[PDB]
């Protein structure tokens, strides 16, 4: 029974405006009156109000990706799930002292029993449903997309030389991004012929003891493939947590710079210095 | 009938398709040890392409049986042990496991020239 | 006051477990029936529930922070911001029931008013307030810090050979990401002495319009400053789009491989075959 | 203030004169690493002459350092320590210590100057 419900939506229209206003005094007053004015703000209310009481008790197509719209909008302008949420309080309370006063209900009757009363309060929540629905279709959509490019960017071994490969990390790096790091590694090193193999340790500040532990798991494995493994340009802070892991470390071949570690790589490929 | 060694230029050559657990390790380390014991070789070398997934208990034999050739002979496991079982390796069988040549049989063959040539 | 509050809520944990009892019907039944048995969700929520009235007219710091656990709890659990919305509507369903039959409010009196009868939901959107500050705060500081990593892992100048700089980029990139590379490349190439700048397109499936139009001008830009800029590993879509592009490439220099442009550097500089 | 780090000939010469054992391990070795990051050098020279007592604190520190150098660039403790210095190290700081050049320091420089020519 959406005719009826639109009926006193369209008073009701007035009342949401006069708690918008109530509403704007409290949070972020300044920030709320700069990022809109008040005529878009009620025909933007408006509009998002007037559209799905309309429609035939199930939904709207065109009124759902205005919702979509709306809430984006809303999330990208100032208005954040937490503003969303006090706008759905604000919007109860002054619905509640609405009916308190104008006591216009979906059924005709001297005076409508609760029935009609919590089916309002079911119908905001099936809009505050629609509308969170909304905000979260997306974010996780970027979020997957971001973490995605995240971990491509992980372990580029594309710089490659005659004869040589080079892979250079610099951010961050956790047991995740590590066991990354070393299987791009790997599998790079078998799809592809290579002699050595620079892992650019420079950019990244700091690693945990079991992310050193496992670039000199990965190290050796690389050297058991087949392929020298220079760690070039170790931090002093990361030497400080290899050390004091204790393994051993002799093999690992070590210069502070690219240029050298270059120039130790075509030293090891006799020929390849020319 | 699954472990065909190969003899040539006083050198050997083994390929390994099976990668089965007891029988074919059993049946790897003394057949190799029987070849390499009749014939004066100097370097054997091991072919691990193929195999894919490795345990604890292959890894043993197959460090055995590295350390057994050096004793009698200087020895070269060409193929790349492939990454995943390379690190299965590496994570309880923690030797240097001879020389390789990064899955390359033609590196490793010409490494072995080189160093007998000397 | 919150005392009566949790004195009703002496029984409202009952007729909120028969409510997640109802609320099991709709919403994702296999999947909370298997990753969460009934007996501990139905234990953390009967006490987030009778906890956040057993204060006077607050919460304790002690209690906030297992509000902030718990929100964070269900988002990460299997409770996004739409199936928060839902408890909430059920929230109101079985509260609605319960006050219609049990009639106990507040106010010690034979029959409250609609005041604490509508202060029950005031003290429920504050709660779902709370709820929603906590699902925004930590997931906004976890996309900047991502947001912070894609800035700096975006075009590494790092690698870096003896008078030859080379600047390997991949994943998809846009008109932000352009901007921030060409920024990158030009403070790099300021930063250090390099007579050859390499950037690596081999990575990027396909480039805009703009951003190959950005990437043109950055070439130019650091042949401008006084170091050739051969474009390498183009993608044969990005050639085409760049031809599309319509602008003159007769200036550029353009390898196949990493490992060719490398030779054609080393050429450009006449004496450092070596 | 008490760590006087030079530069010369791509190498570093430092010498220890100050016989203590929590702020010279520390500030010393911190100086030093941060010295060696920001200024790239093949070799480090370090003189132990004036020091006549170790304890476990100090024997481990420089053996962190060694590694650490050792893990950025060539290094020796070009002063042979002191007999009593030596038998305290070797009884509990049981490394090798990479390569020293028996207490002549100039002995230490042109080792240097040898193993960076090739």
């Amino acid at each position: 029974m959406y005719k009826d419900f639109a009926n006193f939506i369209r008073t009701n229209k007035k009342d949401l405006l006069n708690n918008w206003m109530n509403e704007m005094e409290k949070q972020s007053d300044p920030l709320i009156n700069d990022i809109a004015k008040e005529p878009m703000y009620e025909e933007t209310s408006i509009e998002f109000v007037d559209l799905i009481v309309s429609n035939i008790t199930e939904n709207g197509s065109k009124f759902n990706e205005k919702l979509d719209d709306f809430a984006e909008k809303v999330v990208h302008l100032g208005w954040p799930i937490h503003f969303v949420t006090t706008g759905l309080r604000v919007f109860g309370l002054l619905v509640y002292t609405a009916m308190r006063d104008e006591d216009l209900f979906l059924k005709r009757e001297e005076k409508p029993e609760d029935d009609a009363y919590y089916r309002f309060e079911t119908w905001l929540s099936s809009m505050y449903n629609k509308v969170v629905t909304a905000y979260a279709d997306t974010w996780e959509k970027t979020v997957s997309i971001q973490k995605s490019a995240l971990q491509e960017l992980s372990a580029p071994l594309l710089p490659i030389f005659e004869k040589i490969s080079v892979m250079p990390l610099i951010g961050t790096i956790d047991t995740e991004r590590a066991k990354l790091i070393i299987e791009n590694l790997l599998i790079g090193v078998v799809k592809n012929r290579s002699e050595v193999v620079l892992i650019d340790i420079t950019g990244v500040p700091v690693v945990d003891t079991m992310v050193a532990h496992h670039i000199i798991q990965a190290s050796e494995a690389v050297r058991l493939v087949g392929c020298q493994a220079m760690l070039v340009g170790i931090r002093p802070e990361i030497a400080q947590t290899i050390v004091n892991l204790g393994i051993e470390l002799d093999q690992i071949i070590t210069t502070n710079t690219m240029k050298k570690g270059m120039e130790r790589a075509l030293a090891l490929t006799n020929r390849e210095i020319v | 009938m699954g472990i065909p060694i190969l003899k040539l230029g006083e050198c050997l050559l083994i390929s390994i398709q099976s990668e089965l657990d007891d029988h074919t390790a059993v049946e790897f380390q003394e057949d190799l040890l029987a070849k390499i014991h009749e014939t004066s070789a100097r370097g054997v070398v091991i072919d691990i392409t193929s195999i894919d997934f490795i345990d604890s208990f292959i890894a043993k034999i197959l460090g055995d049986v590295v350390s057994m050739s050096k004793l009698m002979g200087a020895k070269v496991v060409v193929t790349g042990i492939q990454p995943a079982v390379a690190i299965t390796l590496i994570e309880l069988g923690i030797t240097f496991s001879g020389v390789l040549s990064a899955m390359d049989l033609e590196s490793g063959l010409e490494k072995l020239k080189q160093e007998l040539g000397e």
